[PDB]
Formats: C-alpha cells, sequence, structure tokens
C-alpha cells in the first residue's frame, strides 16, 4: 500500500485552468515515476502524463501536451497537475498513480493508484428543470410513458408518479450532463395500452422547485 | 555522456521499490575506456546508505549505469571493458564500486 | 485512439472466459502489456504487468499472454469477485504514450440473457413550443448490462448532442439505459428521419421517428 490522495475543485468553469494535487509517501516521492490518468463518467481511461520524482524527466500525452503541466514538490510531498482552458470534454475522475517504467525494456504500468477526484466542468448556476411529457404513440398490449426532466443544476432530482400511487414498472434513470453544463434525466413507466391518469412528480431541492406534469395521449 | 548525479529508483520482487525489470540486458560498448573513481562516486554511497531478498538500483530515462567488467578492477582506475545497464545486480560494503551513473 | 477490446464478456459461474486486446506493432507488438481491474466507482488496480506476471493478491485463475499485436486475459473459475471493468494497456514506442484499451465489462451470468426493448420518443409538442427538440431513446429489460447506442439523421451518423447513461438495474433485476439526441426545433425539422440503434450481444434493434 502506497497511499495517494488526490485533491482539487469539484467544479471549474469552461476556459478556466484546472489544478489538482496528489499527496504521497515521503520515502518514495523523489525516487519514482508518478502519472495522472483520467476517466470521464461512463467512459474509459486516458493517460495524461508522467514525471520522475527528481528529474528532469517529464512525458506528456501528445494530444494534451499544450495544456498540461505536471510538477513535483518534494518538500510538501505533492504531485500536481495543471490543465488550461478546460471544456465539457475535461469532466472526469482524475487519478494519480505510481508508475513503473523501464524504458530500455518497453514496460510502462501503474502499480498503485489513488482514489480519484471528480472534476465537473460547467458554467451553470442553480437552475430548476423543465419537465416534458413522454407520451405513448400507436407492441399493442403495453405502452411506455414518461417525463423528461431537462436542464437542471446541480444534482439531484427525484421523481415519483401519481404521488407515490404508481410504483410498478417505474424506472428513473441516472442523469446525463450535457455539454451545455446542465443535467437531464428521464423517468418512465410501462402501463396497459390509457383511460386513467398519470402524473410525474418532480423534485429539485437545490432550486426549491417541485413540478407536476400530466402525461396524456 | 558525462559523469552526473541522479536519484536512483529501487527494484525488488519495503514497498518504496518497484518490481524488477522483466528483461535486464547488458550492452557492451566496443573500444571504450572509462575512469572509475571509488573515492568520488555519489551513486555508490547513496546506494549502500539506502541499504534475500535482493534490491536493485536503477536509473530513470536520461541516465544510464556504466559497469566495469575488467578483471583487474578494484574501484578506481581506467576500465577497459565496460557495459551500460539500466539497473545494478541484486544486492543482498561494495562491490558495487564497479558501477557509475552518467547522463546521456 | 484505444487498443480494441470487446465491450462485454460473460459466462455462468465457474466457467472460463478470455478477453482480447488488439493493437499494433508500435504498442502490443513491441511493448509489455498490463491489465487493470476496476469496480465502478473505485479506482483501477493492477492485475497483470509485464504481459503475464501477477502482483500479490491476484490468483492464478488470471493469466495474461500476447501473440503478435494482440494480447489476452484468460480467467478460470469465474465468480462474483471478478465482476468489473477490465482494461489492457501498453506503452507505444512510436508515439511515446501509454495507450489503454477501450474496456470490457465482465459479467457473471446470474439470470437469462435477454434482448433490449427499445422505445424512441420524438420531441414533445411542449418542448418544441420552447424551440428545442430532444429525442429520447429508452432501452429496457436487457441482460447482461452492456449496450452500444448509435444515432443517425437521414441515414448519416450523428456525433453532436448525444449523451447516454451507463446501464443500471431495474426493479426486476434486468438492466435499462437511456440515450438523448438534443437538438434545436429547427434542426429537428431539417431532417426527414432519425434513428436510435442499440447493439447488445450480437443483436441490433433500430427505432426511427420522423418530424410531423
Ligand atoms: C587496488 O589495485 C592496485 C593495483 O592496481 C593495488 O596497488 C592496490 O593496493 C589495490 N587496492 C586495494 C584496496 O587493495
Ligand atoms: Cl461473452
Ligand atoms: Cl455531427
Ligand atoms: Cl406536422
Amino acid at each position: 500500500e502506497v497511499q495517494l490522495v488526490e485533491s482539487g475543485p469539484g467544479l471549474v468553469k469552461p476556459l478556466e485552468t484546472l489544478s489538482l494535487t496528489c499527496a504521497v509517501p515521503g520515502g518514495s516521492i523523489r525516487r519514482n515515476y508518478w502519472s495522472w490518468i483520467r476517466q470521464p463518467p461512463g467512459k474509459g481511461l486516458e493517460w495524461i502524463g508522467h514525471s520522475y520524482g527528481s528529474g528532469g524527466s517529464t512525458n506528456y500525452n501528445p494530444s494534451l501536451e499544450s495544456r498540461v503541466t505536471l510538477s513535483v514538490d518534494t518538500s510538501k510531498n505533492l504531485f500536481s497537475l495543471k490543465l488550461t482552458s478546460v471544456t465539457a470534454a475535461d469532466t472526469a475522475v482524475y487519478y494519480c498513480a505510481r508508475t513503473v517504467w523501464y524504458y530500455t525494456s518497453g514496460t510502462h504500468y501503474f502499480d498503485h493508484w489513488g482514489q480519484g477526484v471528480l472534476v465537473t466542468v460547467s458554467s451553470a448556476s442553480t437552475k430548476g428543470p423543465s419537465v416534458f411529457p413522454l407520451a405513448p404513440s400507436s407492441s399493442e398490449s403495453t405502452a411506455a410513458l414518461g417525463c423528461l426532466v431537462k436542464d437542471y443544476f446541480p444534482e439531484p432530482v427525484t421523481v415519483s408518479w401519481n404521488s407515490g400511487s404508481l410504483t410498478s414498472g417505474v424506472h428513473t434513470f441516472p442523469a446525463v450532463l450535457q455539454s451545455s453544463g446542465l443535467y437531464s434525466l428521464s423517468s418512465v413507466v410501462t402501463v396497459p395500452s390509457g383511460t386513467q391518469t398519470y402524473v410525474c412528480n418532480v423534485n429539485h431541492k437545490p432550486s426549491n422547485t417541485k413540478v407536476d406534469k400530466r402525461v396524456e395521449i | 555522456w558525462k559523469d552526473a548525479d541522479t536519484t536512483l529508483f529501487c527494484a525488488s520482487d519495503t514497498h518504496a521499490c518497484v518490481p524488477t525489470d522483466p528483461n535486464p540486458q547488458e550492452i557492451h560498448l566496443e573500444n571504450v575506456t572509462e575512469n572509475f573513481n571509488m573515492w568520488k562516486n555519489n551513486m555508490v554511497e547513496q546506494m549502500q546508505e539506502d541499504v534475500p531478498i535482493p534490491i536493485h538500483y536503477c536509473t530513470p530515462a536520461g541516465y544510464v549505469i556504466l559497469k566495469c567488467n575488467d578483471k583487474n578492477f578494484n574501484g578506481t582506475g581506467p576500465c577497459k571493458n565496460v557495459s551500460s545497464v539500466q539497473c545494478t545486480h541484486g544486492i543482498k560494503r561494495s562491490e558495487l564500486y564497479k558501477y557509475k551513473v552518467v547522463q546521456i | 485512439s484505444v487498443l480494441t477490446q470487446p465491450p462485454s464478456v460473460s459466462a455462468a459461474p465457474g466457467q472460463k472466459v478470455t478477453i482480447s486486446c488488439s493493437g499494433s506493432s508500435s504498442n502490443i507488438g513491441r511493448s509489455y502489456v498490463s491489465w487493470y481491474q476496476q469496480v465502478p466507482g473505485a479506482a483501477p488496480k493492477l492485475l497483470i504487468y509485464d504481459t503475464n506476471k501477477r502482483p500479490s493478491g491476484v490468483s492464478d485463475r488470471f493469466s495474461g499472454s500476447k501473440s503478435g499485436s494482440s494480447a489476452s486475459l484468460a480467467i478460470t473459475g469465474l465468480q462474483t469477485g471478478d465482476e468489473a471493468d477490465y482494461y489492457c494497456g501498453a506503452w507505444d514506442g512510436s508515439l511515446n504514450v501509454h495507450i489503454f484499451g477501450s474496456g470490457t465489462k465482465l459479467t457473471v451470468l446470474g439470470q437469462p440473457k435477454a434482448s433490449p426493448l427499445v422505445t424512441l420518443f420524438p420531441p414533445s409538442s411542449e418542448e418544441l413550443q420552447a424551440n428545442k427538440a430532444t429525442l429520447v431513446c429508452l432501452i429496457s429489460d436487457f441482460y447482461p448490462g452492456v449496450v452500444k447506442v448509435a444515432w443517425k439523421a437521414d441515414g448519416n451518423s450523428v456525433n453532436t448532442g448525444v449523451e447516454t447513461t451507463t446501464p443500471s438495474k431495474q426493479s426486476n433485476n434486468k438492466y435499462a439505459a437511456s440515450s438523448y439526441l438534443s437538438l434545436t426545433s429547427d434542426q429537428w425539422k431539417s431532417h426527414k428521419s432519425y434513428s436510435c440503434q442499440v447493439t447488445h450481444e450480437g443483436s441490433t434493434v433500430e427505432k426511427t421517428v420522423a418530424p410531423t
């Protein structure tokens, strides 16, 4: 166990600079390579770069090289990352990792990882959602109906139906974050294929907003 | 290359070390004579001060370890048959003094 | 730019599986391969390094290898503890980057595989009143919990304005996922049709809506 603890702001505005810190074991920072790696939610890993603890040796992912600076402060045992001019694509969990590299043998890998920190990139201020019905069209035994909860910030929203009287076949999805900086989700229910009444009840506590929307043909 | 001072990393199979190089290779250098000086070798002193199971000390990229393979050798003097390596042998009080680090 | 892995690998408990990882001679061809195991919401951990070596704590049910420009992770005695996302990785000696694979979700099959039901909602009249148009592709009742979603407008791939959730469990213990194509009303009206195409375990289901 080599303990690495990443830090920084959970939220950064577009076109600002992102700054993160990784705290390390004293008896090792100076005599190892350390990498930053990131992972946008629901997507795969990306290597950002590495830096030897004493060198004099830094290697950046060529595609991010212009925007990236890595530093080692041996005195305060901090490994750091600066990333300039951030966009919606830089929302990710950022991890520091001890790196093993034998350059002459061609082996490069990550043997101890920190726990990660989420950085969300959004210019948004608190905003309640718009709620839109998802009406069933015209196979024919059952139909899906729903509510689209659009363009809110921050999380979370919750949803119920018919004030908690409808729970069977209800599913409420996780939110997505659009490149606008605002979240959306949907809630759906399956019902028999439409003379009776369906209302989604949406709560967004951060804007102190409740919405009831009737979903009709 | 030129005599230089670096912070080496350790390898062993204390957890400040990394696992060993999977393909340690020793490259000889044809012709090539290097002077080793035991009395002024800052790799070797940091090495033994830091000290089954063996521990290897290794250079980061940008540096290399030269090894003396001469049969006369006792730590100091021209070495006539030299190798470059990324790590030392596994150390379990030199020598040890058969090594020095240089910068590429 | 990733080494290629299958999105999903699955088997009943106690079975053996393999996960492929293909690249090229400037990476897997010339470099050692590592493998990482990640439980969602937790950091990856090293599973295999130096192509076929196991760190402490990794059992010999796990073994790695490579042949030319492909690598492979075999797992015997599949079990709950192995359920995770798996990534290969390797240095690229021409580009000088560590390149990771695209990721594979390993599932231990606890229930019948099941194909997705897909429902595509066109934008509501209420949302078009506000000059916006979000298409909502809802995907339900599938197992294992891995899908790929592609959108098209008049038969052409759409890249912009797409967001898709990670599959998660319904109350009946199958999986659901959602995907969105967010347009303006004027963009919505500029095409004759749109489709959401859902790929799951060799199957594709494609639903289509048309403005009007
Ligand atoms: C090292 O070798 C020289 C001959 O090259 C010899 O004179 C000297 O005594 C040796 N040093 C030690 C410490 O044995
Ligand atoms: Cl499979
Ligand atoms: Cl596009
Ligand atoms: Cl119309």
